[PDB]
């Protein structure tokens, strides 16, 4: 007999900076 | 049966003619030379009545019928799902040239791409290959229901297992009222026009109007067991045969009703009135005039030769009542509204934005006609450029999503963008371009016979001394805003207050020794509250907002 | 013996639920009035719903709202856990499901319960797996199909429907979604008879005061506090006797009474679990401790106190109050020790929120974490939300050259809208202290936003003889020590010098 | 344990949930501590996958519920709170919080007590001063 | 300007691909200002995608022969923007420098299938409207 | 390893430490090595992946819990301990925090005598100069 199961890997952020200028 | 559905007139008699001539009369196609197709999809938003269409098919058709359901096919038992499905076939093939409808084919098209078991794969596989394996000869034809046109396998969509297909969209507003009447003939009916019910209702879809008519119905028996004293005794038969459901019965489900589309984005009932929007007549009937042609005369428009304008931006100082503006045509519009807020739509994982916008403005498109108001519309349309390396490109994605789905609203649909900014000067030229969106409107600051009448349009529900000149007011606040004349009337309501509880407890202790010796405001109140009013308004920003109207 | 009559009080009949009068009554018509008078629907022509849904925050008595309408209805009852149908076998979980509502309609007209179904319903879009897709498309099938439903209802439970399929929040499948929200006074005041009407309380009992003075309890909140209150008298009670294990004389467990200082005791100890997150432990500060600023503590103390003591009086005139305020002046002129004291007097609740404290280095938590705080001072209202230095989270949008990621502009944008957007704006108060009011953007400190622009200036010879003795009022001091010289010598210092 | 009732099998560690309480209410008036329930309880909000959702619901049905407790009594163990759904943070589920802070001198003197009473020590030392240079120990 | 990282380039050069594949065609790029925005003023970019957009350009421009005889047009209406790495001979040398009887024939292009009032002359918005354009 | 016991997989991570600790604590008294912590100790708060606040919480779990441990000895190691879980730097989980850092010019010489005891080299040649010219080298 067959069975399922269930599986979470990963996703995908973002990040946000911050930038001096002269 | 199969006048039962209605509303779709073109679609049923393009899948009845297409049920029946390969049913009634197969020899005739023998004789033409075409071989009739096997496989015919439907799709469409969820509450169209495809599966009442389908069912109403079955019944409607002598021939013999069969219902599989995507979920329902795959079993514990290894390899005995393929097996379910092609006795299934062996079935349909062996008993009579039968009709067979699937229905929720999506939980059976995961497209092949995020599909990643092995009993899934070897099931799509085996229906791939049944359906291809119909002969000419079958005589028998497969129904597919997808809810979602996008989640296909497309090799469903090759030619000889799926290639008519038909987009059952939201009916017309007479068509709606048809629907409406079709479930207006089994219930009491009182004694009065179904054809104004339709054309004010604007969103509703199939399902929708079946639910406005049990809600009013159930308002109508709410209100007569209540008056009845009806008890768990038994009914009374004077009661039963005295039942109509009456106007105001559709008005209450009217009032209590949305579109399912709609059911998630429901936005909280503030009522607002075209007289609490005091001054601003001329912006006020051009805005009602502007949305009310589109919506009641199509036909005007295409005499005219030219589609109206979509989009709109309201600007000025704050406190000008932009969005009591908002609040005003989210009242008193006869069609959808959705509220949106700038930042609300972000979002930290990558593309979730962007989904996020294409689904809201689906739903736009979905319950059409709609008017989607994006306050402070800056924290989108923030210039650009310059920015390099911060927020990492998301916002620039952002924006090329909005632009992209700004210029994509074709004749049919009928959506307005209400915008509404402070600082007009950071939005991005290219949104405020026409094509994506064309119309300005500028509140300046209100004029002094303006100003008094947004006075008396905040002092409606207050009551008032007889003897109040608001006169001298209006000659002396000259350049003040909404908000300060709120922030005054506040103030003077509070000082009444004040002077209430202080002639209550004194009477409270006199008590322990008429109700409201301040029944209206008055003239000192207004003295008091004019010591501490001020105004909010920049000279420099008045003067920046000045010479941008003058660029315009 | 004692189970025939334990099973007759476990049952928590319709009087039990309170405060939900139109709520409760609209779904026990729901419920009833197709299985008591289902004739008038044979008559009328029309069939009636087959389907609600729950939604409100937690605690609020939908599953004490499930317990009491099993009891009540004699028909037959189908309980179901939302998680409770998968099983480990394949495609056995959807063959469950579909042998349960076999068995429900097999054996009478029933009632099933479908709890938490923000489990069962992830709106099979953007989840990646198919096995919840699978689960919500049979869902979807048996409420819509051939035989979609025969004369069973379904209800279910939820504490994000927005969070659920758009099919399954539709008429012919779900027709009613009832919302259960926070209760108002007088429902507390109901929850509270039918909380306390079971233990034997004092003479001294008022609960009219509690009622009152709790601002945000919703249902388990109120019960908690009940039960808080007589364990304290347990306390103050099972201290005196001794251990005495053994057993216990009537004497002891006669005359009980939990007292007023009881409840006052337990209210003050608890606080509602929608801000048991976000509350923290907060210093004690007297209003004499506050030296000087008469007019402002009086002007504050009855801006806070007349919405939430006198709303007759504002329903009279129609009118809606004053919200925001923001102090401005010199640092240390005690404008943060006189947050601290509206904090430690006024019964509204206290939201402390830092500056700089929210900001976020991902991608737009910072406005994200900005709705969820102003949802839960909307939620529990009234409510009192102070913000320290403005001029950390607002500025002018866009002034800065540099780009700082549009991280401060969306800030700001987001405060605009949630002080001035389509918001209910019932009963929150915004209180604001930066001294530099140059920084902050124009439009905050409009009406409407910030009505009230309050100049805290120096204090004179009376004021800080005012402060001096607002900070000596504890500590021991000379009897021939007289401070008339001190506020005579001090002339430009301020409270905190 | 907290993250021992995981599993790669799909919807088995609410299988497990189900047989603790099942087999705690089966076998007597019993107490039940749960460890370090940061990992189970991500606000179902800031997570993104499904079985951590779920199985927040199934012990939020255990905790409250048709007959949710009955000679039962949960005690939870963690090191953050504010990282906790709220829906489990209320009577019923978890009805008090009970915080464990930083002691004092004499909270380290009878800490220092206990620690100190098994060894062989000196005559000349003493546990006052100990406790009083000691400052920020955690016990 | 693809969403996924690293195929803005790869957009580009199927593009450029398309257009070799259909030879001859027109390229008619516009504002082009928007994608060159020259080099240098900004280092730091969002994964240096404008630097690498115009690389891709030119890389994919130059490479050009006899062959395929591809042809790119350009228009913008800031000529100041425009980068001079892609204004250089070889790559795009010629320079189109862009009335009121271009303004009467697009107000008689525009007024085709309408039905005009016949008492009317469109030679007074053509003299009165002077620095207008078509799209207004 | 570090990274080796990590499972993108639900629930097989937990598993594999759970399998890994009862062998060690089967067999007799031992001594376990866990290289490259700082791949699974992000400290909980940073990182928006479920999986390492679980397998933080497991480790926790295993180094401190009911009848934790039993004649074992439990060894770790970094580059970088600044980014460690707090709760993982406590006493009864690891308490001594050994530092090695860059040899003396005396380990160089040592060293050297190490590698250069199975070779063969010419008599010229000194180890002393050849340690003090070898300024950083390190192992
Ligand atoms: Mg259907
Ligand atoms: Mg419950
Ligand atoms: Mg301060």
């Amino acid at each position: 007999a067959a069975a399922a199961a269930a599986a979470a890997a990963a996703a995908a952020a973002v990040a946000v900076a911050v930038a001096v200028a002269a | 049966g199969y006048d039962d559905i209605g509303g779709c007139r073109k679609q049923m008699a393009q899948i009845r003619e297409m049920v029946e001539l390969p049913l009634r009369h197969p020899q005739l196609f023998k004789a033409i030379g075409i071989k009739p197709p096997r496989g015919v999809l439907m799709y469409g938003p969820p509450g169209t009545g495809k599966t009442l269409m389908a069912r109403a098919v079955a019944n409607e058709t002598g021939a013999f019928f069969f219902l599989i359901n995507g979920p329902e096919v795959m079993s514990k038992m290894a390899g005995e799902s393929e097996s379910n499905l092609r006795k299934a076939f062996e079935e349909a093939e062996k008993n009579a040239p039968a009709i067979i409808f699937i229905d929720e084919i999506d939980s059976i098209a995961p497209k092949r791409d995020k599909t990643n078991g092995e009993v899934e794969r070897r099931v799509v596989s085996q229906l791939l290959t049944l359906m291809d394996g119909m002969k000419a000869r079958s005589n028998v034809v497969v129904i597919a229901a997808t809810n979602r046109p996008n989640s296909i396998d497309p090799a469903l969509r090759r030619f000889g297992r799926f290639d008519r297909e038909v987009d059952i969209g939201i009916p017309d507003a007479t068509g709606r009222l048809e629907v409406l009447r079709i479930h207006t003939k089994n219930m009491k009916l009182a004694d009065d026009d179904l054809e104004a019910l339709a054309a004010e209702t604007h969103g509703y879809v199939g399902a929708d109007i079946a639910s406005l008519c049990s809600e009013a119905a159930m308002q109508q028996i709410r209100e007569k067991m209540d008056l009845i004293d009806l008890d768990e005794d038994e009914i009374d038969a004077e009661v039963l045969d005295s039942l109509g459901v009456t106007m105001d019965n559709f008005r209450f489900a009217l009032g209590n009703s949305n579109p399912s589309a709609l059911r998630e984005t429901v936005v909280e009932s503030v009522n607002v009135t075209w007289d609490d929007v005091g001054g601003l007549d001329e912006i006020k009937e051009e805005l009602k005039e502007t949305v009310e042609y589109p919506v009641l005369h199509p036909d005007q428009y295409t005499k005219f030769g030219l589609s109206p304008s979509k989009g709109v931006l309201f600007y000025g100082p704050p406190g000008t009542g932009k969005t009591l503006l908002a609040k005003a045509v989210a009242t008193e519009v006869s069609a959808n509204f959705i509220s949106v807020k700038g930042p609300e739509l972000l979002s930290m994982w990558y593309g979730e934005s962007e989904s996020n916008i294409r689904d809201i403005f689906d739903k736009a498109r979905a319950a059409a006609p709609t008017v989607v108001f994006l306050d402070e519309l800056d924290s989108i349309a923030k210039a650009r450029g310059g920015s390099l390396g911060d927020a990492g490109g998301a916002s620039d994605r952002v924006v090329n999503q909005l632009l992209t789905e700004m210029d994509g609203m074709n004749a049919k649909k009928n959506v307005f963008v209400i915008g509404a900014t402070n600082r007009p000067d950071q939005i991005d030229p290219a949104i405020l371009r026409p094509g994506r969106l064309d119309q300005l409107i500028y509140v300046p600051l209100p004029d002094e016979n303006a100003r008094l009448s947004i006075l008396n349009a905040q002092l409606r529900k207050t009551p008032l001394e007889p003897g109040l000149e608001l006169t001298a007011i209006a000659k002396a606040t000259q350049g003040f805003s909404g908000a300060d004349l709120l922030y005054i009337v506040q103030r003077a309501a509070k000082y009444a207050i004040k002077d209430s509880i202080e002639a209550h407890r004194q009477h409270e202790a006199e008590k322990e020794v008429e109700v409201d010796p301040v029944p209206y405001i008055t003239k000192e109140h207004f003295a008091e509250a004019m010591k501490t009013a001020k105004r909010s308004v920049s000279d420099a920003e008045l003067r920046r907002y000045e010479a941008y109207s003058q660029q315009m | 013996n004692r189970e025939d009559e334990e099973n007759n009080m476990n049952e928590v009949g319709y009087d039990d639920i309170g405060g939900c009068r139109k709520q409760m009554a609209q779904i026990r018509e729901m419920v009833e009035l197709p299985l008591r008078h289902p004739q008038l629907f044979k008559a009328i022509g029309i069939k009636p719903p087959r389907g609600v849904l729950m939604y409100g925050p937690p605690g609020t008595g939908k599953t004490l709202m499930a317990r009491a309408v099993a009891n009540e209805t004699g028909a037959f009852f189908f309980l179901i856990n939302g998680p409770e149908v998968m099983s480990k076998m394949a495609g056995e979980s959807e063959s469950n499901l579909r042998k349960a509502f076999e068995e429900a309609e097999k054996n009478a007209p029933a009632i099933i319960f479908i709890d938490e179904i923000d489990s069962i319903a992830p709106k099979r879009d953007k989840t990646n797996g198919e096995v919840e897709r699978r689960v919500v498309s049979q869902l979807l099938t048996l409420m819509d199909g051939m035989k979609a439903r025969s004369n069973v209802v379904v209800i279910a439970a939820t504490n994000r429907p927005n969070s659920i399929d758009p099919a399954l929040r539709r008429f012919g499948r779900f027709d009613r979604e009832v919302d259960i929200g926070i209760p108002d006074a007088t429902g507390r005041l109901e929850v509270l008879r039918i909380h306390t009407k079971n233990m034997k309380l004092a003479d001294d009992v008022d609960l009219e005061a509690l009622a009152a003075e709790t601002h945000g309890y919703v249902g388990a909140d109120i019960a908690s506090l009940c039960s808080e209150a007589a364990m304290q008298q347990i306390r103050e009670k099972m201290d005196l006797i001794d251990l005495d294990e053994d057993e216990i004389d009537a004497e002891v467990l006669d005359s009980l009474g939990v007292t007023m200082d009881n409840f006052r005791f337990a209210l003050g100890n608890s606080n509602p679990s929608a801000l048991r997150e976000t509350v923290v432990e907060s210093v004690n500060v007297t209003w004499d401790d506050v030296g000087g600023l008469d007019e402002i503590k009086e002007e504050l103390k009855e801006t806070v106190e007349y919405p939430v003591l006198h709303p007759d009086q504002y329903t009279k005139f129609g009118l809606s109050p004053s919200k925001g305020v923001l102090f401005y002046g010199p640092p240390g002129t005690g404008k943060t020790l006189l947050a601290k004291a509206v904090a430690t007097e006024v019964s509204a609740n206290f939201i402390s929120v830092k500056g700089p404290e929210l900001l976020s280095m991902w991608y737009g938590e910072s406005e994200s974490n900005i709705r969820d705080i102003f949802d839960k001072a909307r939620a529990a209202a009234p409510t009192v939300v102070f913000l320290d230095e403005l001029d950390s989270i607002a500025k002018a949008r866009g002034g800065s050259l540099g780009d700082a990621g549009g991280a401060s502009d969306r800030v700001v944008n987001q405060l605009l809208t949630e002080m001035d957007g389509m918001n209910a704006k019932k009963n929150v108060f915004v209180i604001g202290a930066t001294n530099r009011p140059d920084q902050i953007d124009p439009a905050i400190l409009r009406p409407g936003r910030l009505d009230q622009l309050i100049y805290v200036p120096l204090p004179d010879e009376n004021a800080r003889l005012s402060i001096l003795n607002a900070q000596l009022r504890k500590t021991p001091l000379e009897p021939g020590l007289e401070l008339t010289a001190i506020a005579k010598a001090t002339q430009g210092f301020s409270g905190a010098d």
